[PDB]
């Protein structure tokens, strides 16, 4: 739901 | 256009170095001389352990060309620990930015990597340093106690730099924040008296710097560029960062103030991927002192003859303005895969004409890739679109295209030769070319003879080396110039003169100078500045009549100057060039003496007469006018008569009438002189006795402003006749007219409704849509068609409400689109709302009005109305003789009640429509 | 009675020969003195003048080759022919133009080629069940249009240099998760798995060992892996005759190019190969990210359709920018949808729906003009494209080439192409200007009276100040010889005045704007007609007072335009069906339409009535769209029977009507779910009772 770059 | 190409300053760094990928002039305030700095962000270093750290090199312009490092830093890596680097300097890209104002040099190393204090990380947070002429001082805003990719850890600060007039340092880096950017400002007293070697994250006073933002503008890379300006009231330079990644891709240039951070104004690009903001700068284009802003986009593709879309690249040209609105124009690139926007570089002003001038680069465009530079001079209308000049570097690519250009500095005298200067560095060659601007000449020359016009038996001057007498007129040029900056007092002309040039081809020349007994006569001159025309003298003759035939053609006067450019100061040698526009040479006639009468001089009697074709053009819409000319000579000859047409502002010139066998084809030009438009035509050279001329001029008026009634066109005939050389001014004019075609439009959605009604239950108390029937919708669009717009119009809707007490069509919601205001002479939606054949109009039934006032609309535009609403079911069926047929028939008129024109005659537009929805029933 | 190929083709057989491609030229000497030397063929005759002597190029284009077109896409047939013809000789005489057609098929059973990209980043974890699968279920999707298929794929993750790539710990190499305590793999810029076979055996078992790796930005550099995916045929393993298909997956948006200066990368790509026997890309941490207009060149030039596939949150952003890179199209991944299966076969029944001719290597001064046969003989004039076309139709298309004046080029040959198919129709180009007089010309000046002239085929002209039949005149004290020809009547004056004439021949030009020519000089060659400020749009070359415009200009004035691209509204179809385009420019023809496309039409019949003729000529096989023949083709939605009502559903709007046999029809139709618009009629219309 929330998360940035590469990532989750 | 200025710009020397034949011998420019060559310098040459290491190979493989990136030398030339940054350029700037290096000004110091404590020495005359100037120099070059040149970034070479992968050279090698003396640095210890440190491979490929980066060069910033001072280049002398003076003597030999040579080239220099500045050494700013010559330490290797700190530790944090026993072994433990703190810092990592390979290929930290050091020299890829320089700036320099006075004697502040800013260097910085966007590719820096640190590992911060906590964790063990390289993290490119970049690095500057700011040396002044002694001591070096360390400036990293980007580094500090807010590291990864949340902080400021991956900003690479450095990225791109400049200078303010205040001293103040713009430096942005496009990785701060999940590479949404950020820009940093400090005052460069700040930066030095702040910095201590043992601190490594420096807190700066008066430091302005932008702050993380939502998540949605990550990646956008905002300080991929910068440019300094001023475009507020205020004195202070303010922020232009380009981020060309932003606005999903689109692209798009902030403006920041430069008191504090808050933003100014926006620009987004139109086209995705094209990387808008890759490159920007700010200077003032049209010499309006309000700074203007130019925003590079090297990969937009526009499209081509062929409609398929192709990559050239795209210059945004924004003029600024006093209200702060901006007018805003569009470049586009000339070769394909050219990436004609990659760098835009100010040269203040190139060829001292008043304005501005600018260049815009195009690296891997030009002949074989290898590079172009295109100049642009600016105008007091702004820049022009069409470049004076082109700058194709000579170098061969060998490991990577030799980029020419993608990185310029302008706006600098380096030869104080009165001219400012261009470097353009070459970093696949690894090099940096310093173009010298040359002086340039305005020179006016003139010409006449004495007298114009020979009579052929008048022989009373001649001595041709023992020979008869003959007919001798004079010839007179005069020839100055002048100048601005660095040239000398006196210069060499080299002048031609041909005499009746109109036929010395192929065939006999009628006239030749006394003395050379030639037609051509050579003379080497010498002139002085500021004025005061040098003449010299000729004397030449005509033939006596028995050597040639024609009387009647024209003899031609043609005077040509070259100015040998012989011009150093001993500088390598420069060779200023004449203005741009500017005629090589000037021609003058003269005429022998036919059918003058026995006064001896030709007196003609000129008359113009013109007819109204269309007596009415009208007011929004482009009229093909066709004037009626009517051009006779009822006097003596008329030496080089032309029809003089002004025509003032909206009218321009189409052309002649080729169509009509009936009308003259005689040969027109449109002119711009002296702040006049006028379009000439020949009238024949000599215009003969009782010439009567008939030929149509085709125009196409557009209008000017709004109210001006008429439109006005000034026709007379003018000569070169010493007596009665023109016609009397004869004016006609056609009348405007206001000519507005006005429909209005209607339709039902559904336009039919099929009974009975698909699950129908009926409730005394309808709470929603559902409960009350299907869902009709009439629609109503005035639309102004014709040329012509009006400021005010009223629309009437009649609408059948009720029948006999009983509910027909019950209005929920009424939408209105454009220009338009409405009010309903009963409450809609009262009850409120959730979710054979029979005419029923408002004739017959009780009528719902509904008003609407309306207002300009113009040619392209139009008001629409949509009315929202519910067939009533539980009046149908019933008593009311259920199965039948009725249709609901609602009308709507309207009444254009004003126009924006005043003083203009109008007519009264009005019309009217009716929307008919039939609900009958399929089983009947 | 003179005319143009007279005045205009006095002087020499070259001058005569580009006048009007009508004009002929005599050899001869017998001697037509007056009644002049050129004029038009069968009038030259009037002179006898019969022998070959006579010259009279006739432009022509001839088919070299032409092959019948293919019922199937299988290997038996000779070749796979989906254009005809093949190859047309083409020979021009100076501002001619000859037209020529060609036929287009797209053929049944057209063997597929299918190259997975997967976006193997940390983001794709989650995304990584569509993948499982798939060479089987794409078997199971792709053997109704296709035998023969032959898919394979490869991997990207992004630029494996900072800051893209973790380096901070050691142990952040090799194990790109250290941190959040997990285990990742080594990211790659790009790397090529499984070559492109006929085996889904192998195919499934390959995909299944793939796991997922991590960088450190959420745009991934996809644009490198299509680039070289394309331009390395060895590699992928391309199969020309065959239709090729790229589909691109990832979960978030992607590197452009001039991203990677921040990596301190400047270099552009160069379109090459650069994946070795280690099955990498070598160039992706030494080169940029391709810009969108070099990955169109490529992929146009390798007849490659891009497919991208992405995640619901990404699909907007990949729709606009599939919208700069024509030929390619968009559709959704996700768990609730048609998923994989339908989407690569919709995706391809959607890129074989459209046929658009490519045009190479075309000669500056050679101009084409294209008709458009698409729907039985309708003929849309100055079209290249077909909209709405099933598999094995076949359309027509008629092209004129026009050229302006002549090269004096020995020969090019251009090419004519569908989008994205190998078949092409090549037009070998020679233009005839030369006379074949020119052969013994004489090796100088003699033959006349001296020298200091020439020698050509009817005169031998004269050099600079000689210029007669023989040598004569010119320069000479002139008496009055004779008025001949120097104005084309008697009172009239001297030839189209400009420094007049004499001896025959008229000397005119000094002059001003450059050169005056003629027989009276009356030709301008400046002087013309002006659109606004500028002479002939500065689109068009001006000869004798004419405009002779560029390669895609038209009109007098040369301001009207061949393209259609600005006429194409949003839908596809040209002026939204509601107009016709004329110089660029959409001409609204509609119950009161409007808009640059002619989109807007606030006040229309809705929905229904125009969706009722669609269900009339489909369902019941009825009127006014059956007649035309155009209910195959103008209807193109879905309709199915639905059982004696409809679903309340999402938006969605209900229709009615009576037909023929006064019945009452109801019926439905979604508006936006894939874009499909499907239609759902209720069986069991309402009549009336017996
Ligand atoms: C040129 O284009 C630029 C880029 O498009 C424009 O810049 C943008 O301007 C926006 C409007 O001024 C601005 O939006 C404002 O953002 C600030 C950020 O403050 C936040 O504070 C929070 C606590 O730290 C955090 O976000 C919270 O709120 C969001 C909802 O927005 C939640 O989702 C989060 O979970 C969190 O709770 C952030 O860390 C951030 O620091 C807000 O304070 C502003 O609030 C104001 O507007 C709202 C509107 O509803 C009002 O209700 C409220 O009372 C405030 O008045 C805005 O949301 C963008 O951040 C900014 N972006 C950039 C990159 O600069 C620029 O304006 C434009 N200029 C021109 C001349 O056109
Ligand atoms: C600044 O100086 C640095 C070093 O101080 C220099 O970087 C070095 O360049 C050399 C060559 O220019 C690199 O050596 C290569 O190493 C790679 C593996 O890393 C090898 O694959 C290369 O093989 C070549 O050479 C072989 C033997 O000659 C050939 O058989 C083969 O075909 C290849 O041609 C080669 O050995 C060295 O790795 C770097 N060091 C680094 C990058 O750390 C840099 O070029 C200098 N820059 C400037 C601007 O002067
Ligand atoms: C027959 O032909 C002869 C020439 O072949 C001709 O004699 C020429 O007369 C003109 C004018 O009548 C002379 O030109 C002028 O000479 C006077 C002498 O004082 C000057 O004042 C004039 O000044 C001009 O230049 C000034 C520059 O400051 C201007 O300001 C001023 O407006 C004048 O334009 C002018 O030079 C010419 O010199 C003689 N020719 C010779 C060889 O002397 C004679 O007039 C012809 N016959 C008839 C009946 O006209
Ligand atoms: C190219 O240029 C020509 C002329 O320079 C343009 O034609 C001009 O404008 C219209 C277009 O047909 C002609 O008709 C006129 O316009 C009104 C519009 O309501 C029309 O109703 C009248 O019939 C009126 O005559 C006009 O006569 C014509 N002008 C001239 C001098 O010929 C043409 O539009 C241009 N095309 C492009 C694509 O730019
Ligand atoms: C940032 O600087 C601007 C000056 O450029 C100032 O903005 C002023 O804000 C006040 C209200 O707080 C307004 O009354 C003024 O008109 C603004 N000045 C302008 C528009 O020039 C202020 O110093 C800072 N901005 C804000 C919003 O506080
Ligand atoms: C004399 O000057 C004219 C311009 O003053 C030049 O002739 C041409 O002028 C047109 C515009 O009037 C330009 O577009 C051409 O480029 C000019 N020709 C050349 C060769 O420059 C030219 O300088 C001189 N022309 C003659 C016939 O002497
Ligand atoms: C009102 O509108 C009508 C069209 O809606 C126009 O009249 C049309 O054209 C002429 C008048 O120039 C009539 O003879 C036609 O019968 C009309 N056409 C129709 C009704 O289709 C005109 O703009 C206005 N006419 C009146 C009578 O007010
Ligand atoms: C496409 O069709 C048009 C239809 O007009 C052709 O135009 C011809 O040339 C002019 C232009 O209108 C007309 O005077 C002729 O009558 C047209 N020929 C016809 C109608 O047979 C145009 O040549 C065609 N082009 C191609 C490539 O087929
Ligand atoms: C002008 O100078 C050149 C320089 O070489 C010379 O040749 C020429 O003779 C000079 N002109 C005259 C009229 O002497
Ligand atoms: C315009 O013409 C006048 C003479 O008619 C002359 O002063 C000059 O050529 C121009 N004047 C100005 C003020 O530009
Ligand atoms: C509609 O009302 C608004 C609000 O008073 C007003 O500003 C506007 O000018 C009105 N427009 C018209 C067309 O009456
Ligand atoms: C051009 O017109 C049609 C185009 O299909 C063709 O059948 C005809 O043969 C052509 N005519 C010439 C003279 O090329
Ligand atoms: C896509 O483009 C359309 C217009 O072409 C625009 O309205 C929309 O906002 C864009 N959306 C995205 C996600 O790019
Ligand atoms: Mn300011
Ligand atoms: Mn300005
Ligand atoms: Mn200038
Ligand atoms: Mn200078
Ligand atoms: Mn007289
Ligand atoms: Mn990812
Ligand atoms: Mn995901
Ligand atoms: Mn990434």
């Amino acid at each position: 739901v929330i998360a940035r770059g590469d990532w989750n | 256009f200025n710009l020397d190409v034949d011998s420019p300053a060559e310098y040459s760094g290491p190979e493989g170095s990136y030398f030339g990928f940054a350029v700037d002039f290096f000004v110091p305030s404590a020495s005359s001389r100037m120099f070059l700095l040149v970034g070479a962000p992968k050279a090698n270093t003396t640095q210890p352990g440190i491979v490929e750290g980066g060069q910033v090199l001072k280049c002398d312009w003076s003597s030999t060309r040579r080239c220099q490092p500045i050494e700013f830093d010559a330490t290797g890596n700190r530790d944090y620990a026993k072994d433990d680097p703190l810092e990592f300097k390979s290929h930290q890209w050091f020299g890829a930015s320089v700036r320099s104002k006075q004697d502040k040099i800013l260097a910085c190393a966007p590719l820096y990597h640190w590992r911060t204090e906590m964790k063990q990380e390289r993290e490119p947070v970049g690095t500057c340093f700011l040396q002044d002429g002694t001591k070096t001082v360390e400036y990293a805003p980007c580094r500090s106690q807010d590291i990864d990719a949340d902080g400021q850890g991956f900003c690479q600060g450095g990225f791109s730099i400049d200078f303010t007039k205040a001293d103040r340092v713009l430096l942005g880096g496009p990785g701060s924040f999940y590479w949404q950017g950020q820009l940093i400002s400090d005052q460069v007293a700040e930066i030095v008296s702040k910095y201590d070697p043992n601190v490594y994250s420096i807190k700066y006073n008066n430091q302005l710097a932008t702050r993380t933002a939502q998540a949605i503008f990550d990646d956008s890379y905002l300080g991929y560029s910068v440019a300094v300006g001023d475009f507020n009231g205020d004195g202070i330079d303010d922020f232009v960062s380009g981020v060309p990644r932003a606005a999903r891709t689109l692209g798009m240039v902030y403006i920041y103030d430069g008191k504090n951070m808050s933003s100014l104004y926006n620009f987004t690009g139109e086209q995705m991927a094209a990387y808008f903001g890759f490159s920007v700068a700010a200077t003032d284009i049209n010499g309006d002192d309000y700074a203007d802003v130019f925003i590079g986009a090297p990969l937009f593709m526009d499209r081509g003859s062929d409609g398929k879309l192709q990559e050239v690249g795209q210059v945004s040209v924004s003029l600024q303005r006093a209200s702060g609105d901006f007018q805003t124009t569009k470049l586009n690139g000339f070769e394909v895969f050219a990436r004609f926007g990659s760098a835009i570089a100010p040269l203040g002003d190139l060829d001292q004409d008043g304005f501005n001038d600018i260049a815009i680069a195009a690296p891997y465009g030009g002949e074989d890739k290898k590079g172009i530079v295109y100049i642009f001079n600016g105008r007091s209308t702004g820049l022009n679109a069409v470049p004076s000049q082109i700058l194709e570097g000579q170098w061969a690519a060998r490991s990577m295209p030799p980029s020419f250009g993608y990185s310029m500095k302008g706006a600098t005298d380096i030869d104080k030769n009165g001219y400012p200067d261009l470097i353009v560095g070459a970093f696949g060659v690894d090099r940096a070319i310093l173009y010298r601007a040359r002086p340039v000449i305005t020179v006016n020359a003139g010409l006449e003879v004495y007298p114009s016009i020979l009579n052929q038996d008048n022989k009373t001057c001649s001595l041709p080396g023992t020979a008869l007498k003959v007919s001798c007129f004079n010839v007179r040029f005069c020839l100055k110039a002048d100048g601005k900056g660095v040239l000398p007092r006196k210069l060499n002309f080299q002048v031609e003169l041909l005499l009746d040039k109109l036929k010395q081809k192929g065939a006999i020349r009628r006239a030749l100078f006394l003395y050379s007994r030639s037609p051509s006569h050579s003379k080497n001159m010498t002139i002085s500045r500021g004025g005061l025309m040098q003449c010299e003298e000729l004397i030449a003759y005509l033939r006596d009549e028995s050597e040639f035939r024609d009387k009647l053609t024209p003899i031609t006067i043609f005077m040509e100057y070259r100015l040998d450019y012989r011009t150093a100061a001993d500088t390598t040698g420069l060779q200023p060039i004449l203005n741009q526009f500017t005629p090589a040479n000037i021609s003058r006639q003269a005429h022998i003496l036919l059918d003058c009468g026995e006064d001896n001089v030709c007196k003609p009697k000129l008359e113009v007469s013109v007819d109204s074709d269309q007596k009415k053009i009208y007011i929004g819409d482009d009229n093909p006018l066709t004037l009626i000319v009517k051009a006779q000579n009822q006097g003596e000859g008329a030496y080089e008569a032309e029809l003089i047409v002004s025509i003032p502002l909206q009218a321009d010139f189409i052309g002649v009438v080729r169509n009509n066998e009936a009308l003259a084809r005689l040969s027109c030009a449109f002119k711009t002189e002296n702040q006049t438009r006028q379009v000439v035509c020949d009238l024949g050279n000599p215009m003969k006795a009782g010439t009567q001329l008939l030929a149509g001029l085709r125009f196409s008026v557009h209008q000017q402003s709004e109210m001006d009634t008429s439109v006005k066109f000034d026709l007379q005939i003018q000569s070169s006749n010493l007596f009665d050389k023109v016609s009397p001014v004869v004016s006609h004019k056609v009348d405007l007219a206001v000519l507005a075609a006005v429909e209005i439009r209607g339709v039902s959605s559904p336009d039919h409704v099929f009974l009975p009604i698909p699950n129908w239950e009926h409730k005394e108390n309808p709470e929603t849509e559902e409960d009350v029937g299907p869902v009709v919708q009439h629609i109503y669009e005035l639309r102004n068609n014709g040329p012509s717009s009006f400021s005010k119009a009223m629309l009437h809707l009649q609408w059948p409400y009720k029948y006999n007490n009983n509910t027909l069509l019950y209005i929920l919601h009424y939408d209105i689109d454009g220009p338009m205001n409405c009010t309903s002479d009963m409450e809609i939606n009262p009850l409120r709302i959730k979710i054979d054949i029979h005419t029923l109009g408002c004739g017959v039934a009780q009528c719902l009005k509904i008003v609407c006032q309306v207002g300009r609309l113009d040619r392209g535009k139009s008001a629409i109305l949509y009315v929202k609403s519910l067939l009533w079911t539980e009046t149908f069926m019933n008593k009311e003789n259920q199965n039948h047929s009725y249709s609901l028939k609602s009308s709507a008129s309207f009444n254009v009640i004003e126009f924006p024109y005043k003083n203009l005659p109008i007519e009264d537009i009005t019309n009217s429509t009716l929307v008919t929805t039939n609900v009958t029933w399929g089983i009947q | 009675g003179p005319n143009i190929c007279t005045t205009r083709g006095v002087s020499s057989c070259q001058q005569c020969l580009a006048v009007s491609p009508m004009c002929a030229w005599c050899s001869d000497e017998a001697l037509p003195l007056g009644s002049p030397r050129c004029d038009l063929k069968e009038n030259l005759l009037k002179d006898n003048c019969a022998p070959e002597s006579i010259e009279f190029p006739v432009s022509e284009a001839r088919v070299l080759e032409d092959r019948p077109l293919s019922d199937k896409g299988s290997g038996d047939s000779s070749q796979v022919t989906q254009v005809s013809p093949q190859r047309i000789a083409l020979r021009l005489r100076p501002d001619d133009s000859k037209n020529f057609s060609i036929q287009v098929r797209q053929v049944e059973d057209y063997p597929v080629d299918i190259y997975y990209l997967m976006d193997l980043s940390y983001s794709m974890k989650d995304d990584l069940w569509s993948i499982q699968n798939l060479g089987t279920k794409l078997a199971t999707q792709m053997r109704k249009l296709t035998s023969n298929l032959r898919i394979g794929f490869g991997a990207f993750v992004d630029k494996p240099v900072s800051p893209y790539m973790y380096i901070s710990p050691p142990e952040a190499l090799e194990n790109p998760c250290y941190d959040m305590k997990t285990t990742c793999l080594p990211m790659f810029g790009y790397k090529h798995v499984l070559t492109l076979t006929d085996q889904v055996t192998r195919f499934n078992e390959e995909v299944k060992k793939q796991s997922v790796s991590r960088n450190r930005d959420a745009p991934e550099g996809g644009f490198d892996a299509i680039m070289q995916a394309t331009v390395c045929d060895e590699k992928i393993g391309w199969r020309n005759d065959a239709s090729h298909l790229l589909v691109f997956t990832t979960d978030a948006k992607t590197h452009i190019a001039l991203d990677g200066r921040l990596a301190g990368i400047v270099q552009p790509n160069d379109g090459q190969c650069h994946v070795g026997s280690d099955n990498h890309y070598s160039a992706s941490t030494t080169m940029d990210y391709p810009s969108l207009g070099l990955m169109t060149e490529k992929l146009s030039q390798k007849n490659i359709n891009l497919i991208f596939a992405v995640t619901e949150n990404v699909v907007n952003l990949y729709q606009n920018y599939s919208e700069l890179i024509p030929g390619t199209t968009v559709g959704v991944l996700s768990m609730d949808s048609s998923n994989v299966l339908q989407l690569i076969v919709d995706a391809y029944g959607k890129i074989r729906s459209k046929v658009e001719l490519e045009v190479r290597d075309l000669p500056e001064e050679l101009s084409l003009s294209f008709n458009a046969t698409c729907l039985n003989n309708e003929v849309i004039p100055g079209l290249k494209s077909c909209m709405g076309l099933k598999i094995g139709d076949t359309v027509s298309f008629s092209i004129e080439a026009k050229v302006r004046g002549c090269p004096q080029e020995k020969e090019k040959s251009f090419t004519i192409k569908p989008v994205g198919f190998k078949d092409s129709l090549i037009v070998q180009v020679t233009f005839d200007c030369d006379c074949a007089c020119q052969a013994q010309a004489e090796p100088n000046s003699h033959r006349c009276n001296n020298g200091n002239g020439t020698f050509e085929c009817g005169v031998c002209r004269c050099g600079p100040g000689w210029l007669g039949s023989q040598c004569e005149c010119s320069e000479e004290d002139y008496r009055p010889s004779q008025q001949d020809e120097c104005s084309p009547r008697e009172g009239q004056p001297v030839c189209s005045q400009r420094g007049e004439c004499l001896c025959g021949q008229c000397v005119c030009h000094s002059s001003d704007f450059g050169k005056i020519t003629g027989k009276y000089c009356e030709c301008d060659d400046f002087s013309c007609v002006r659109y606004k400020g500028e002479m002939c749009s500065g689109h068009g070359q001006c000869s004798c007072g004419d405009c002779l415009c560029d390669s895609d200009w038209t009109g007098y004035y040369c301001n009207c335009t061949t393209r259609t691209d600005t006429c194409m509204s949003s839908n596809g179809l040209l002026c939204s069906g509601r107009g016709k385009c004329e110089c660029g420019s959409c001409v609204c023809i509609q119950p009161g339409s409007y808009g640059d496309t002619c989109e807007k039409c606030p006040t229309c019949p809705d929905a229904c009535t125009f969706k009722k003729e669609c269900v009339e000529c489909k369902k019941f096989d009825r009127g006014a769209l059956h007649d035309e023949n155009t209910c195959n083709r103008y209807c193109r939605d879905e309709i199915e029977s639905v059982k004696e009502l409809k679903d309340t559903g999402k938006d969605a709007v209900n229709c009615t009507y009576k037909n023929e046999d006064d019945c009452v029809v109801r019926f439905q139709y979604y508006e936006d779910s894939s874009g499909k618009s499907i239609l759902y009629v209720v069986e069991e219309p309402e009549c009336p009772k017996g």
